[PDB]
């Protein structure tokens, strides 16, 4: 339940939804925002597995 | 007599503790 | 005159337009805190029923307003930055046929047994107009007036009661209208022709949703150690 | 607009750099060579195009593009030719000057 | 080696893209400006504000053949994404040798003494011949323009 | 001549862009966009009763599971499209190359 809930977090990103990041911003800023979300989701998976 | 030949105690234990992926189906199975 | 502050558990409204079924949702939004001091203004409050004076109260991040008026003495609400005709202001008037919401540079005409006269009969540089069925048409007539990022949001509920001004039960206000007004809305004057005013503050509430998407109860997470426990556990039973 | 990830009339239809770009962009301002009162050969812009240009794609073909609901040819004020080249006089400012 | 291995993931791909948005329910009143019994003089433009509405831009191309249809801030094909805030429609009758002066970067007596547009301009200027409607054999002397200004 | 001047303001409106809709297809895996809400899923007739005010539904987690159709006002459930892992049962390549 927590791991799915983590999908709604922003982790410093503009939004939790990848499609909104891609639709609102230019490619390289969108890539920065996506890396912010990737770091957050990957950390959430590492926490879950540990 | 039960659909699953469990003892009365086993049937109680299974009733007391609580292919459609109804929960947390976000890449997690 | 103006009456002693009262203690209410009202002012809960649906924070968004999302349907939830049999869940407890913990949300951070601007709500009237439970048992906060709500000012009770007793027709016209301090002023008499034939006096043209008005509190012209300041509005701090949105307010809770309510009034039970069988005779519809209160006709509207004006919100604005200065309320001096030098800039834009939002005039909301219910004429018992339609409700008119206008943004214009309104001139103040010294608006008000049951005497009537023209209200905001002179204005210029009008920028916005909206018309809908009346907001109000023995009902408590609860409203929340909030102004966020240029959008002026009005929520309401109309429930009858005769014996007391406020029913003992709980109900949430539903959105009534959400307009791209843009006005700063620092302050507001009530338009008469007996009401309660409370103020919203940032608070976290645990909202209980029914099988259908209606809110049936709420916990103010900063009211009491027990309420705080309920919120941290996300349960109405501890 | 001559940079990775940019949009605009150049990045969209005339010249685009990839988002993953290694290199240097050098802009040399030399009005004494490229600015004449009668106009300058070196200018060209794409007006309308069916789609955005890909990185380093060089589109050197032209045909009439209609912005309206009917076919037409050559009716500049009604529909547009891909070339909308503009000149430059020494009297115009820094934002309009030619850059090499 | 013998055994069961997890190698990938099955996913069922979508076959269609469904875009449901509300009944459009409005037309910004652009047609009523172009289609009018009388237009304003050039000296005093008649400005109509269009705001708080959804704009169908096909009504502009379908109104009449045009003398000039030039959009400067937004490409004629990119007008459909939005009209931020509100748009002003200035409706007037001008001469053919004067229409060419109403644009960013232009000079002349009509732009300078009757009505100028900014050089950094977001918008579109649309012109069409009205000889059929405005001209008379007796002579149409109802329209005015300024030739001399301080 | 009609001059259309587009004023650039901070006000919340910016409203005129037209929105083109498609037909509604149910019981199939589709991509969708409902009033800006996007995703992939199977849309089916729902038994949920949204208030006239409510437009979207969510789970105990924030996954969206229902929408109100903006033209018909029908409530539809969103079922994720089928997905799951794949396991390969191999006798071993020193015995047979047949797998399940
Ligand atoms: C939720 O809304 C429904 C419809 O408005 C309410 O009505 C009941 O719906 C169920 C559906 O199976 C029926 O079996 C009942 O007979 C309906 N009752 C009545 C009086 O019509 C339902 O009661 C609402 N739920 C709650 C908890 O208030
Ligand atoms: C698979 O679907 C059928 C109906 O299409 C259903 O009867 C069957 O029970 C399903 N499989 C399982 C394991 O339930
Ligand atoms: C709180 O409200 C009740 C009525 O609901 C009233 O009897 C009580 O005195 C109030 N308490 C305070 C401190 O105002
Ligand atoms: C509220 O009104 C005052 C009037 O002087 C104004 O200065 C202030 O900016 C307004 N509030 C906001 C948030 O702008
Ligand atoms: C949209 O129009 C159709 C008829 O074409 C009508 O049945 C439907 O109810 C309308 N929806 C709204 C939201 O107006």
């Amino acid at each position: 339940n927590t791991l799915v809930k983590q999908l709604s977090s922003k982790f410093g990103a503009i939004s939790s939804v990848l499609n909104d990041i891609l639709s609102r911003l230019d490619p390289p800023e969108a890539e920065v925002q996506i890396d912010r979300l990737i770091t957050g989701r990957l950390q959430s998976l590492q926490t879950y597995v540990t | 007599s039960k659909p699953s030949k469990r003892s009365p105690i086993e049937d109680l234990l299974f009733n007391k503790v609580t292919l459609i992926c109804a929960q947390k189906f976000n890449g997690l199975t | 005159t103006t009456q002693s502050y009262t203690n209410f558990t009202r002012g809960v409204y649906y924070p968004d337009k999302v349907f939830r079924s049999s869940v407890l949702h913990l949300t951070q939004d601007l709500f009237l805190p439970f048992f906060s001091n709500v000012t009770w203004f007793a027709i016209s409050g301090t002023n008499g029923t034939k006096r043209f004076d008005n509190p012209v109260l300041p509005f701090n991040d949105g307010v809770y307003f309510a009034s039970t008026e069988k005779s519809n003495i209160i006709r509207g609400w004006i919100f604005g930055t200065t309320l001096d005709s030098k800039t834009q202001s939002l005039l909301i008037v219910n004429n018992a046929t339609n409700v008119f919401i206008k943004v214009c540079e309104f001139q103040f005409c010294n608006d008000p047994m049951e005497s009537e006269s023209g209200v905001y009969s002179s204005a210029n540089n009008c920028t916005f107009e909206y018309v809908s069925q009346p907001f109000l048409m023995k009902n408590l007539r609860e409203f929340v007036f909030k102004n966020i990022d240029g959008y002026f949001k009005i929520y309401s509920k109309h429930t009858p009661i005769i014996g007391r001004d406020f029913p003992q039960g709980f109900s949430a206000l539903e959105p009534l209208v959400d307009l791209p007004i843009g006005i700063n809305i620092t302050r507001f004057q009530t338009l008469l022709a007996d009401y309660y005013v409370g103020y919203l503050q940032p608070r976290t509430f645990l909202l209980k949703y029914n099988e259908n998407g209606t809110i049936t109860d709420a916990v103010d997470c900063a009211l009491d150690p027990l309420s705080e426990t309920k919120c941290t556990l996300k349960s109405f039973t501890v | 607009q001559i940079a990775p990830g940019q949009t605009g009339n150049i990045a969209d239809y005339n010249y685009k750099l990839p988002d993953d770009f290694t290199g240097c962009v050098i802009a040399w301002n030399s009005n004494k060579l490229d600015s004449k009162h009668s106009g300058n050969y070196d200018y060209w812009y794409r007006s309308l195009r069916k789609s955005k240009l890909k990185p380093f794609e060089r589109d050197i073909s032209t045909e009439i593009y209609q912005a309206g609901n009917k076919p037409c040819k050559g009716k500049g004020p009604n529909c547009y030719f891909p070339l909308e080249s503009y000149g430059f006089r020494p009297t115009y400012g820094v934002g309009h000057q030619p850059y090499r | 080696e013998k055994g069961i291995y997890q190698t990938s993931n099955f996913r069922v791909q979508p076959t269609e893209s469904i875009v449901r948005f509300p009944n459009v329910t409005n037309l910004c009143p652009f047609h009523e400006v172009f289609n009018a019994t009388r237009f304003a003089s050039v000296y005093a433009w008649n400005r109509t504000r269009i705001s708080n509405c959804v704009a169908d831009y096909s009504v502009l191309y379908n109104f009449a053949p045009f003398f000039a249809f030039k959009c400067y801030g937004v490409s004629p094909t990119k007008l459909n994404d939005l009209c931020f805030t509100n748009v002003y429609a200035d409706s007037f009758v001008i001469k053919g040798n004067e229409v060419s002066q109403i644009a960013p970067g232009q000079t002349g007596n009509i732009a300078d003494y009757n009505y100028k547009l900014p050089d950094d301009f977001t918008g579109c200027v649309i012109a069409w011949n009205s000889n059929k409607l405005d001209s008379k054999h007796s002579g149409n002397y109802d329209y005015w323009y300024r030739s001399l200004r301080k | 001549v009609v001059v259309l001047s587009f004023e650039l303001l901070h006000a919340p409106a910016t409203v005129c862009g037209p929105k083109k809709s498609t037909n509604l297809v149910k019981n199939k895996c589709v991509n969708f966009n409902f009033n800006g809400l996007t995703g992939t899923g199977v849309l089916t007739k729902s038994n949920k009763k949204f208030l006239p005010f409510q437009q979207f539904g969510r789970d105990i987690v924030d996954t969206t599971d229902a929408v109100r159709d903006p033209q018909t006002l029908e409530i539809l459930d969103i079922t994720p499209c089928s997905f799951g892992g794949v396991s390969v049962i191999t006798p071993g390549t020193n015995t047979s190359n047949q797998v399940a």
